[PDB]
């Protein structure tokens, strides 16, 4: 039998543990949302 | 032959040549249409439904289809082998010289030891 | 020695050699759209130059 | 170039192995060219200092392979008889791959792939006769 | 193996780190055996005990094959020379025993006139 | 997406028989456009982050790619002067086509942009639709595979199952098994081309349901190896029993229908005399196996995916062909020896 | 049970159930119809 | 394939007095469940407080499932008497946040497909008011939070509307006064600190509520038990810059299929993250699956099941 | 007449109710056994073709025979397992044994090579299954992918030899064709000819090198010990070496020297770890390796007596190792342990079964001709043809022979037993039946063994 | 004839299945109608039945 | 921790609610199948097929080989010389080199 220690072996990150790109997180379980926010949003003037 | 010489380019099965006759009740149509029952088999090991053999009787129309459509499939397998068969003896007949005979010998062969 | 180690070598030997070349694909290049078409770069001077064709 | 190649099958039929010494270098050197390109794919630091550097030692060390294999195949002709032979190639192959152990201070990998080594690069001079072929038409 | 004087009784002292010895090797000796006592008297059990001791020395041989040999050393090689090596032993012996044969076949006969099995 | 959806697909549906039926250059040229307007929307879908990097990286990749190919069309108004799709005849022309032909095909040099496309992807109907796409340049090789130097194809098609025999690896990624598999495949694709015209369609015919039936069976949202693993004790047991048997299919292996593809390859293959090269294609087969072998244990094994989270409703997927189709990815073996010749 | 809160399929459609054992008796017509025609054409030619 | 060119189209004959309300967050007294019966005056259907047996309730056949068979050690009587280190503490709530979210889907799903205004006690959106109450005190570990947070951001950006009508009743301190008078004895007898926290944070979600400019009305232990003063209250109240008002043809549409199939809602609420407090076994796990299927109530599963309907075979 | 009733098996478990089962997977299958016997061994001087080529005659394979003998036993003694678990899992893992069964018939009967070869590495798929599922001890996988990756990366160079030669020298298919073979003129493209037909059948014929294949297989049990049965199947499975050295290759045994050298050393070095091992089930998977070594050997000299040892040695180990794994399930059932020194008591626990013990275990070494006389001693007397040196290494592994029995004997003729209070019940009706339908059908072999030894015999 | 019809449905079938078999496989004979009269080593000329032997 | 894992326990038919069976569970299934089917194929495939293995329908020309050789020899001895053996299936043969 295969516990939940032998599921996290192939769990989503790298299949393969990173030699030198590892600073790459795992995408959301339905489609990533990215940023939210870092946008101009409404305009001013005087 | 792969390119078409004699043959009419994109038919619905040959329609150029009819006669060849097609198999009836075959051991290669049985096995195509297990296949459209096999088919009506996993159907309610996807969608939940109680007995794979004994469950929905739309089985039918799954039996049918491999049917109908592997006849026409195996027509033209009887059709093009027919035809790569049809070019490869009008190649011996029209050019002769490429094809040679030979019939009865006497030759020594190497006998093995042990 | 042998039964166990020596003559159980030839497809072990295939494995760790093979898990090497096989790391040497996936966790090679971390992403960058950059790195995959400086390597395509190459690729048609190996057909030009190093293959004799045209 | 295919020309280069070519160049390699005509010179083993006689004695002189100067010239053939050579033209191994060439072979090695642009095929060590190619895994050299691509290296560069792995983003280099800085500009120049950095990128001579890792084409520096990707290109001299397989040229070395092949220069050695040159050499170590003349040898096993000019010592005994025997023209051409899988057996002849097999002890320069096993020379080619002894070079890789220098690369790194482990004193294996090379030497312990230096039969898988040896084997593939007889494979090579296996197929001078008429039942190989690698690529064919008919 | 055996010495000069085989070992049995030979060389023995009262002292008082021996004394101590002795109570080391009881204490577990002891310890082992109530478990053991616990497990055999009673009815309520039946079935066969497994002992931790008796399946580690089945794991011995049948695993811990690859966390071993990292060490190779000298004595792998000499190992290699012991089972490969009588390979190449044999291949000096049947040759020469087969071409003292098939030289006998094609001139100076050595083959018996009643033989026709095989 | 209500019901203008259905005809931006039809758009690829009649895209794709433009190139189909073609004689004129420039008309194929309209015809992969066709796609490349209409495959970016279903890329994009629900509009996400991770979607807009894969759109841009699918459109970059391969409109430059179609570019080069517009090249090889005028050089073929330079020499030869003919507008027609039946032979290449310059060498120079044959090149620059070839690659950009490897751009969407041959995959060796250009398969770069597949693992992050694949990936990008938020919808399951958009994972067919690249393994459908393949069928459109595979059209444009049957009518000109003579003239062009085997030098430079034969190429495209050793090194593609050495990537991406080693480029699923080290992926956990489903969508990422699946476009390396891609790869792998393609090389038996650009295989065929040089040697008999014939069966190098039937591998698309085997390859197109096979892929097609995988992803119909991650309807079931599955997107990591252990999203896919939770799926046996949790959901259904039954259905992934049929998972086992197209991804056993999906490698090298005789009772299945994966198999017969294999044969006529090498079979053909050998018949003009070379030995030395599909020996190489039989054992870079086996790593193509290594990562449908791992992704059986999450069908076989236990491996330990439980979950609080328990589902009892019945689950109704879209499923268009994935009852009738998977039944001929399993076994074909038997049922198709001559049928080599009833698709070309 | 009598399978509370509305099952999803009652069983019996006729609509769609009626159709599709309609179909299976088109196409087993249509085929030995060709069938019958096929020997019709091969001794005629042979 | 989905029919949008035939007459069944999204917005049409909905939106006239057929927005949703909910009355969530008003401390662990059900105070108002009361009121929420009387609010169906206006609104068409009104919907029960999601539980434990709360997914099954419906599900696939009439009667729920007996303990073990719906989930390992779930009771909300085991709740009022937590233990920590092996029981329930999080996989309760992470079932309770599950079952209030299939609920949802199917109450959206009853407002898209006829518009009629549905009433739902305690959203989806007043289960984290719930979790973090019983954090504050030594209950639930630090690691279960981010299995909590990491669910919260998926499932919920999916819909797209919150509520339209929001009643959020804030009681006096001495609330377990009345917990006491309650006629279940199970759920007396639980800490006044947790009740306390439940209303702190409560307080800290009306305000994010209402900063996506969703009505909310507010309603005191005197202010309670009315009819026509709730009535009146919503229908003079107008509905402005709420995320509620969205494209009648594209966003509209999308929303309805998600919602349609009760598979494919839970399909995201499943984590691939192991848990401790989320029973990973799958020894327990098989023998769990072969009882659910020897079950006389599903069984064989979608329409047809022998012994308990059996209509055709075709 | 021999598929088709094979096949009626498969609906014949799922379309039976839950309480039975076990009694007509095992019943029907007995009669099928008895038609095999009945008509396959009709033959005149040169076997005569059968039919179309889909299934054909047996020339010299009463090996078929052997295979429809463990049709019902390949059940027997896999009904101590499966019973805890669930109904559905029962019948799925007897139609893999009918789908091993189906592709083990069609291997033996077909005269080919070209589709003989799409059933020769598709009985590994069911067996694959088998063996992952259902072992009791871990590393399941760690003998699971060495069963495929030692036996595919061995078979697969077939693809490149077999198609080689149908596209040079007309085609193989029926066999009784081939004599448009010429012999090979030998040379150094002609090495890897003849290479990649024998490493396919050198490692499911297991010999020193490449070896690790088959105690993997054994020592992490698959189900019980009737799965161990069809491993055994498996070993004798690869038997075209019979049809490729004395039809594709008659000339060439030049190369075939440096192999039989290798099998010789594995002989002596197999045998001397099956006596110091642990394990009771690896104690017959050691020599398995050795007995199965000697038929290997015997091919290779190519000599028509030494066809003779070869094809009886094929059915003497099918029936005399497959003997000895139900008597380690037999002790597995009841101990919970493969271990050898655990599990120590015989005739006083076990009364009945320590007799079913001793023939089985005399029965490796030369008894009274039944079959494994007519197997070993025909070999042996074939080697001094091919040289006079050895004797002298092959009597050596006459001592060890009865080295692998005795110790498997004397090892649990100890009537101690104090650590073991289970196996209450000796035997069950069916368990003795086992031992019976194993021994009996060898000791019939014994008034004629024309149906056990047949190259032109 | 209630009794025996419910009880056994499925243990006709594999009887049955050998005749199905035995009648297949015997067909076969009739497409390879080649070599029957023709080449001396079991031919025999006919008196009075038809073909010689099936 | 182990939460599930626990559940695995001793199981042993014996002779406990059994009598005396080899079947796991109800009496009856036991007797119908443990000892008849179970010996039926012990008296059809053992006794019964004792008759043929390779008694009785000749078997690969065992027994017509030994009638056709003590006919051939009574024949050649009286006419011929040579026994049986001296050129087998050679008659003129054209040329070797």
């Amino acid at each position: 039998q295969p516990d939940v220690e032998w599921a996290e072996q192939y769990g989503g990150a790298v299949m393969y543990p990173t030699k030198e790109t590892a600073h790459w997180k795992p995408p959301p379980w339905n489609d990533v949302d990215p940023p939210k926010d870092t946008l101009v949003s409404n305009l001013t003037l005087n | 032959x792969x390119x078409x010489x004699x043959x009419x380019x994109x038919x619905x099965x040959x329609x150029x040549x009819x006669x060849x006759x097609x198999x009836x009740x075959x051991p290669r149509l049985a096995f195509v249409g297990f296949l459209g029952y096999c088919s009506g088999l996993i159907d309610n090991a996807i969608r939940r439904r109680p007995v794979l053999l004994a469950g929905l009787h739309r089985q039918l129309l799954y039996i049918t289809s491999f049917v109908f459509v592997g006849y026409y499939l195996l027509k033209r397998q009887d059709y093009m082998y027919a035809v790569r068969d049809h070019d490869m003896f009008s190649y011996i007949k029209s050019h002769x010289x490429x094809x040679x005979x030979x019939x009865x010998x006497x030759x020594x062969x190497x006998x093995x030891x042990x | 020695l042998l039964d166990l180690i020596w003559l159980e070598a030839i497809l072990p030997k295939t494995i760790s050699l093979a898990q090497m070349k096989a790391s040497t694909l996936v966790t090679n290049q971390k992403g960058l759209i950059k790195l995959y078409f400086l390597s395509f770069l190459i690729t048609i001077l190996i057909s030009m130059i190093l293959f004799n064709f045209h | 170039a295919k020309t280069v190649l070519r160049q390699y099958w005509d010179i083993p039929e006689g004695t002189e192995c100067h010239r053939k010494t050579y033209a191994t270098t060439s072979i090695g050197g642009a095929a060590g060219l190619v895994v050299s390109a691509y290296s560069v794919a792995l983003k280099t630091p800085t500009s120049f200092l950095e990128g001579v550097a890792r084409t520096g030692r990707y290109t001299f060390t397989a040229a070395a392979i092949g220069a050695i294999f040159g050499l170590t195949s003349c040898i096993s002709a000019q010592v005994r008889e025997k023209p051409d032979d899988p057996l002849n190639y097999l002890i320069g192959g096993c020379a080619g791959g002894l070079i890789l152990g220098a690369r790194t201070r482990s004193y294996g990998i090379g030497a312990a792939a230096c039969a898988y080594m040896g084997l593939t690069a007889a494979l090579v001079k296996m197929g001078q006769l008429e039942g190989w072929q690698v690529f064919a038409e008919p | 193996x055996x010495x000069x004087x085989x070992x049995x009784x030979x060389x023995x002292x009262x002292x008082x780190x021996x004394x101590x010895x002795q109570a080391e090797r009881l204490a577990i000796r002891s310890r082992l055996k109530r478990e053991y006592q616990l497990q055999y008297y009673d009815p309520s059990r039946r079935g066969v005990i497994e002992d931790p001791a008796l399946v580690r020395w089945t794991y011995a041989r049948s695993a811990n094959i690859y966390p071993n040999f990292r060490p190779n050393t000298k004595t792998s090689l000499l190992g290699a020379l012991f089972g490969i090596g009588p390979l190449v032993f044999w291949y000096y012996v049947f040759k020469t025993d087969r071409d003292r044969k098939e030289k006998l076949i094609q001139e100076g006969k050595l083959d018996r006139t009643f033989n026709i099995s095989y | 997406n209500p019901i203008i959806f259905i005809i931006i697909l039809l758009t690829i549906m009649l895209g794709t028989i433009i190139v189909m039926i073609s004689s004129h250059w420039l008309l194929v040229w309209i015809g992969f456009e066709m796609n490349m307007l209409a495959i970016i929307p279903i890329m994009m879908k629900n509009h996400n982050p991770r979607a807009t990097e894969a759109s841009t990286k699918y459109f970059l990749t391969q409109s430059t790619a179609s570019m080069l190919l517009m090249m090889a069309v005028i050089i073929n108004l330079m020499f030869s002067g003919q507008w027609t799709v039946m032979k290449l005849f310059n060498p120079m022309a044959s090149m620059l086509m070839t690659m950009a032909l490897a751009m969407k095909l041959g995959m060796a040099p250009f398969h770069f942009w597949v693992p992050e496309v694949t990936q990008g992807i938020p919808l399951s109907s958009g994972l067919i639709l690249l393994t459908w796409q393949k069928l459109a340049p595979m059209s444009v090789l049957y009518q000109i595979f003579p003239s062009i130097n085997l030098n430079l194809i034969l190429t495209l098609s050793v090194l593609s199952i050495l990537i991406g025999g080693w480029g699923g690896l080290n992926q956990t990624q489903l969508r990422k098994i699946m476009a390396y598999s891609s790869i792998a495949h393609m090389g038996w694709m650009t295989a065929v081309l040089p040697y008999n015209p014939t069966m190098t369609l039937l591998n698309l015919i085997i390859y197109i349901i096979m892929t097609s039936t995988m992803f119909t069976m991650f309807m079931a949202n599955s997107t990591t190896t252990t999203l896919s693993l939770s799926h046996t004790w949790n959901k259904t047991p039954i259905m992934t029993v049929l998972i086992l048997a197209t991804l056993l299919s999906m490698g090298g292996l005789p009772p299945l229908s994966g198999f017969m593809p294999k044969w006529m390859i090498i079979q053909e293959m050998t018949k003009n005399n070379s030995i030395i090269l599909p020996t190489f294609m039989a054992i870079t087969a086996l790593l193509n196996l290594y990562f449908y072998m791992r992704l059986t244990y999450s069908t076989t094994l236990t491996m330990f995916p439980s979950t609080n989270n328990m589902k009892m409703k019945w689950q109704f997927p879209l499923m268009k062909k994935m009852t009738f189709l998977p039944t001929m990815v399993v076994l074909s073996t038997m049922m198709l020896p001559l049928t080599p010749m009833l698709s070309v | 049970k009598f399978y509370i809160q509305e099952p999803p399929h009652g069983s019996p459609n006729w609509l769609k159930v009626g159709l599709t054992l309609g179909t299976s008796v088109f196409l087993w017509i249509y085929l030995i119809k060709q069938h019958n025609e096929d020997v019709l054409e091969y001794k005629r030619r042979n | 394939x989905x029919x949008x060119x035939x007459x069944x189209x999204x917005x049409x004959x909905x939106x006239x007095x057929x927005x949703x309300x909910x009355x969530x967050x008003x401390x662990x007294x059900x105070x108002x469940x009361x009121x929420x019966x009387x609010x169906x005056x206006x609104x068409x259907x009104x919907x029960x407080x999601x539980x434990x047996x709360x997914x099954x309730x419906x599900x696939x056949x009439x009667x729920x499932x007996x303990x073990x068979x719906x989930x390992x050690x779930x009771x909300x009587x085991x709740x009022x008497x937590x233990x920590x280190x092996x029981g329930n503490s999080y996989r309760l709530q992470a079932w309770l946040y599950a079952s209030r979210l299939l609920q949802y889907a199917d109450a959206l799903e009853h407002l898209l497909s006829t518009g009629q205004g549905v009433v739902l006690e305690r959203s989806i959106y007043s289960d984290f008011v719930f979790l973090e109450a019983m954090y504050r005190q030594g209950f639930i570990r630090k690691q279960c939070v981010d299995h909590y947070n990491q669910v919260k951001k998926v499932t919920i950006c999916e819909y797209l509307p919150p509520h339209v009508v929001v009643y959020v009743d804030v009681p006096v301190p001495e609330v377990q006064s009345r917990i006491q008078k309650k006629g279940n004895p199970h759920e007396m007898k639980i800490t006044s600190a947790y009740l306390q926290d439940i209303e702190n944070a409560y307080k800290g979600t009306f305000l994010p509520e209402m900063s996506e400019k969703c009505e909310v009305l507010q309603y005191s232990a005197w202010e309670a038990q009315d009819a026509e003063k709730v009535v009146e209250d919503i229908e003079y109240l107008k509905y402005d810059k709420g995320p509620w008002l969205d494209q009648n043809d594209r966003n509209l549409h999308k929303l309805r299929m998600l919602v349609q199939d009760k598979l494919e809602v839970l399909n995201y609420t499943s984590i691939p993250v192991f848990l401790p407090e989320v029973t990973v076994g799958a020894h327990q796990s098989d023998q769990v699956f072969q009882e659910f299927t020897e079950l006389p109530g599903r069984k064989y599963r979608a329409g047809y099941n022998e012994d308990v309907g059996d209509k055709w075979i075709w | 007449k021999y598929i088709i009733p094979t096949i009626m098996l498969m609906p014949l478990t799922w379309l039976s109710k839950n309480n039975m089962i076990w009694v007509n997977s095992t019943a029907h299958s007995l009669l099928i056994s008895f038609t095999s016997l009945l008509l396959m061994n009709q033959f005149g001087d040169n076997s005569l073709n059968f039919s179309l080529l889909f299934f054909s005659d047996s020339l010299s394979t009463p090996l078929l025979i052997l295979t429809m003998w463990l049709l019902p036993l390949m059940l027997m003694a896999s009904q101590h397992h499966l019973s805890k678990e669930n109904l559905t899992r029962k019948k799925l893992f007897i139609t893999m044994l009918i789908s091993l069964q189906l592709f083990l018939i069609m291997t033996f009967t077909a005269m080919e090579l070209i589709l003989f070869y799409i059933l020769f590495e598709a009985t590994l798929v069911p067996t694959l299954i088998i063996i992952t599922r259902w072992g009791n001890q871990t590393e399941r996988l760690n003998a699971g992918l060495y069963f495929l990756f030692y036996t595919l990366a061995g078979s697969l160079p077939l693809l490149v030899a077999l198609i080689y030669i149908q596209n040079t020298v007309g085609s193989l298919n029926f066999l009784m064709l081939q004599y448009w073979v010429q012999p090979v003129h030998n040379s150094w493209s002609n090495v890897f000819m003849w290479l990649a037909c024998m490493m396919a059948f050198m490692v499911k014929m297991p010999l020193y090198g490449l070896h690790l294949w088959l105690p993997k297989a054994h020592v992490e049990a698959p189900i019980a010990g009737s799965m161990v049965l069809a491993a055994v199947l498996l070993k004798l499975g690869g038997y075209g070496m019979l049809r490729i050295t004395l039809i594709l290759n008659p000339m060439t045994d030049f190369m075939a020297y440096p192999f039989i050298m290798l099998s010789l050393w594995g002989m002596i070095m197999t045998s001397s770890i099956c006596l110091r091992q642990t394990d009771l089930k690896s104690l017959i998977a050691y020599s398995s390796v050795s007995h199965m070594a000697l038929v290997i050997v015997a091919i290779l000299i190519q000599t028509p007596w030494s066809y003779m040892g070869a094809t009886a040695l094929m059915i003497a180990h099918g029936l005399t190792s497959s003997m000895l794994f139900c008597l380690a399930n037999s002790n597995y059932e009841r101990i919970h342990s493969r271990t050898m020194i655990l599990a120590r008591g015989l005739q006083t626990l076990l009364p009945l079964m320590a007799t079913w013990w001793l023939l089985a275990s005399l029965t490796n070494l030369a008894l009274p001709p039944t079959i494994n006389l007519i197997g070993e001693l025909f070999v042996v007397m074939s080697t001094f043809s091919w040289s006079n040196i050895t004797i002298i290494l092959m009597g050596v592994n006459m001592v060890i022979t009865a080295l692998y029995s005795l110790y498997m004997l004397i090892m649990t003729q100890r009537g101690k037993y104090t650590y073991h209070i289970n196996n209450i019940s000796p035997s069950f009706t069916r368990e003795n039946a086992l031992m019976s339908l194993h021994i009996l059908p060898l000791l019939l072999l014994t008034l004629n063994p024309k149906i056990i030894l047949g190259p032109l015999y | 004839l209630l009794q025996v019809v419910r009880d056994h449905w499925v243990h006709v079938l594999v009887p049955m299945g050998f005749v199905f078999g035995y009648y297949l496989d015997r067909k076969n004979d009739e497409k390879l109608t080649a070599f029957r009269n023709k080449s001396l080593l079991y031919k025999r000329e006919l008196k009075p039945n038809e073909e010689v032997t099936w | 921790r182990w939460q599930e894992d626990p559940e695995p326990e001793d199981e042993n038919l014996y002779e406990k609610n059994p009598d005396s069976h080899g079947y796991d569970k109800d009496p009856a299934v036991d007797i119908w199948n443990m000892r008849v089917v179970f010996f039926f194929g012990f008296s059809i495939v053992l006794v019964l097929g004792s008759t043929f293995v390779a008694y009785l329908p000749d078997y690969r020309m065992q027994e017509w080989a030994r009638r056709e050789a003590e006919r051939l020899v009574k024949y050649r001895e009286a006419h011929g010389l040579p026994i049986m053996e001296s050129n087998c299936f050679d008659p003129s043969k054209i040329q070797l080199p």
